């Protein structure tokens, strides 16, 4: 609301605790091309030689 | 065993050999042979350090 | 020796292939070899060999 204008300090601290957080977040979070979007599938595969 | 005594062993009727299983696949590298791999990755995965 | 006959009269023995890997150097043939197949009708279970 308004009252973080009478405390600075208050929005300043918030402010590198976001900061703290999201380079936490970056340093440990998975990478990749795409997510799972395919639905899961099961196989089943069976060998008769010959 | 025969009766004549001589020894009748696998080696005589067959050719035995350090084979392959799965015969009908064949890999070429740039022309040269060579055997590969696919790494399939996980669901819950990091694309760039593994 | 009804069981035993029919168990082996009624198999689906795999006959392979008439050359396949790995198959000498200029082979042209590639078919697969169809020696038994299950039986599918009461007549021919009824000319099942016992002796
Ligand atoms: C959204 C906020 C709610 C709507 C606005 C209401 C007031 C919010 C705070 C505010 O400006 O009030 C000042 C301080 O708060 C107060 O005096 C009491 C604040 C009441 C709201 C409760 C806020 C805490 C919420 C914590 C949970 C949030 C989620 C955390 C993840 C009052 O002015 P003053 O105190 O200087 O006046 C008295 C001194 N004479
Ligand atoms: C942040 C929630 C919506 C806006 C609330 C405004 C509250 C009135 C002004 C502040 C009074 C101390
Ligand atoms: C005033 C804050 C309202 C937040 C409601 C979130 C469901």
């Amino acid at each position: 609301a308004n009252y973080f204008i009478d405390r600075p300090v208050f929005a300043w601290v918030l402010a590198i605790i976001m900061m703290l957080a999201g380079g936490l977040a970056i340093m440990n979070l998975p990478v990749a091309q795409y997510p799972q979007i395919a639905p899961p599938t099961i196989t089943v595969s069976a060998t008769y030689p010959g | 065993v025969q009766q004549d005594g001589s020894q009748v062993l696998l080696r005589d009727v067959a050719r035995v050999e350090l084979g392959a299983e799965d015969y009908s696949t064949v890999a070429r590298y740039n022309g040269k042979p060579a055997a590969g791999i696919a790494i399939k990755l996980a669901a819950g995965a990091n694309a760039l350090d593994t | 020796d009804v069981i035993s006959q029919i168990k082996v009269q009624n198999n689906q023995i795999s006959g392979g292939q008439l050359g396949g890997m790995p198959q000498a150097a200029d082979q042209q043939l590639n078919a697969s070899i169809i020696v038994q197949t299950r039986l599918q009708t009461p007549e021919e279970f009824g000319k099942i060999l016992l002796k």
